[PDB]
């Protein structure tokens, strides 16, 4: 892989790398800080090799923006280094959230496809208590921070790399395929001088949407939502047409319910009186 | 006719929980991010999903926008994913539009969404690895149940 995003936050004390997404040619790394315009990096804990920039480990020293150039190629990163929680196994900013539904497939797996050849030991923590994988169907009490830790050999002393997942166990919605209530085709009676009010009604979900479709002043709308005794959302919407001409006469006015989960639509035709 | 209804802010992720964002070059890409990375790369991580009414309703019709420096709307023009600098319009007088997509949840998993292109029937927003990158592209479906055209939509 490689690191494509403009901004990046990592925790103090931990090994870290920056990989420029283009891979005996001329490379150049540069650093900006407060009063340092572009300090070309030429380190004699930082290592420059084969199109990557390594920190061993990264430090507060290192927050600032970084720039890479390979002839026709250029790249920019804002690097923000943060303080590590020294009393715990992880630090709250460095956490990655996950949502997993109650009775459902749930996995957590410790991996690194970069530093893997240096790894000597890798332990998994739950809320900082040791326990490499967790394969499982979810329980509410699987809510927690799972921390993956990796212990590394690098030229005389020990490093660790730690990633953490905030797992939230979520209740599942009772989601409904929205339905329209009533006949799918409808004939409505009215008189030319006057007005009609068409009501359209549907069973739908919180997120669902109910609307009218005419051609797009003598028209208007407005919406209402009430809960049924079986816990479902009952929604309705009225379309008003004021001084009916014949222009309003054989045209289909479609009311629709549209959901991420499905749709239904029903048409209304305006007729004079004789049927 | 397509016509604009409401909007939500959202954070899109792929089959590996890689976050969608717009890069310096206006290219939609995917990358691992902590919550702090997803928060601090905003506005490039925050996508506006705007909903539309449709005369021939095929799902949830939507546009996708971000605000980089200006606003940009995702297009499928010439079967290629790209960001066009435009605002999602009040309305669209066509049956298929390079900027309209149909959002449908994936049966059995309500968290997962597929985005079918309205201009090209059968084609779906997808995550592809191209070399060292992870890219949002348009593709006709490979396998059946292909996880690469499914996404999660959070906040
Ligand atoms: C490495 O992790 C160990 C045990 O989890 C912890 O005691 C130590 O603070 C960590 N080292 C660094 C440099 O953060
Ligand atoms: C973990 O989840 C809880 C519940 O949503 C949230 O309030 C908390 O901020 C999360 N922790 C982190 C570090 O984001
Ligand atoms: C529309 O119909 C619904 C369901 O039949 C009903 O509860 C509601 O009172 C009606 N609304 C108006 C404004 O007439
Ligand atoms: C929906 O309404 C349009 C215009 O009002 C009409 O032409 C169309 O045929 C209707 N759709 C269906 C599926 O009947």
């Amino acid at each position: 892989s490689c690191t494509s995003r403009p901004h990046i936050t990592v925790v103090e004390g931990e090994p870290f790398y920056l990989k420029h997404c283009s891979c005996t040619t001329t490379k150049s790394w540069y650093k900006s800080s407060g009063s340092q315009e572009h300090v070309e990096l030429n380190p004699r804990r930082i290592a420059l090799h084969d199109c990557v920039l390594e920190f061993w480990p990264v430090e507060l020293n290192d927050t600032g923006s970084y720039f890479f150039q390979m002839k026709n190629y250029t790249q920019k990163w804002k690097l923000n280094v943060i303080r590590r929680n020294k009393h715990s196994c992880f630090t709250e900013r460095q956490v990655t959230s996950k949502i997993v539904e109650v009775k459902k497939f749930f996995q957590i797996t410790c991996e690194n496809s970069y530093y893997q050849t240096l790894v000597n030991s890798t332990s998994l923590y739950k809320n900082c208590k040791k326990l490499p994988t967790i394969k499982k169907n979810a329980e509410f009490e699987d809510q927690g921070y799972y921390s993956c830790v990796h212990f590394l050999h690098h030229n005389g002393k020990l490093f660790n790399i730690t990633k953490t997942f905030n797992i939230t166990i979520v209740e599942d919605r009772s989601n409904i395929v929205p339905v329209l209530l009533g006949p799918k085709l409808n004939h409505v009676a009215v008189e030319l001088g006057k007005n009609v009010r068409l009501n359209c009604s549907a069973l739908l979900n919180e997120e669902d949407v109910i609307y009218w479709m005419f051609g797009e002043n003598i028209h208007e709308e407005k919406e209402m939502r009430i809960m049924t005794p079986e816990g479902k959302w009952h929604a309705s919407k009225v379309l008003r047409i004021e001084n009916i001409g014949e222009s309003n006469l054989n045209v289909l006015y479609n009311c629709t319910v549209a959901s991420t989960g499905g749709t239904d639509t029903k048409s209304f035709i305006l007729v004079r009186k004789a049927d | 006719y397509f016509g604009k209804l409401e909007s939500k802010l959202s954070v899109i992720r792929n089959l590996n929980d890689q976050v969608l964002f717009i890069d310096q070059g206006n290219r939609p890409l995917f990358e691992d991010m902590t919550d702090s990375d997803s928060r601090d790369n905003a506005p490039r991580t925050i996508f506006i999903i705007s909903m539309y009414k449709d005369s021939q309703p095929r799902g949830m019709a939507v546009t996708i926008s971000v605000k980089s420096e200006k606003i940009s709307t995702l297009s499928s023009e010439n079967k290629i994913i790209s960001f066009k600098e435009m605002n999602p319009p009040d309305n669209i007088k066509d049956t298929k539009s390079d900027i309209i997509f149909f959002q449908r949840s994936v049966p059995g998993h309500d968290n997962k969404m597929q985005f079918e292109s309205s201009s090209y029937e059968g084609y779906f927003l997808a995550s592809e690895k191209e070399r060292d990158l992870f890219k949002l592209i348009l593709k006709k479906e490979d396998e059946l149940g292909d996880r690469s055209i499914m996404f999660t939509v959070q906040n």
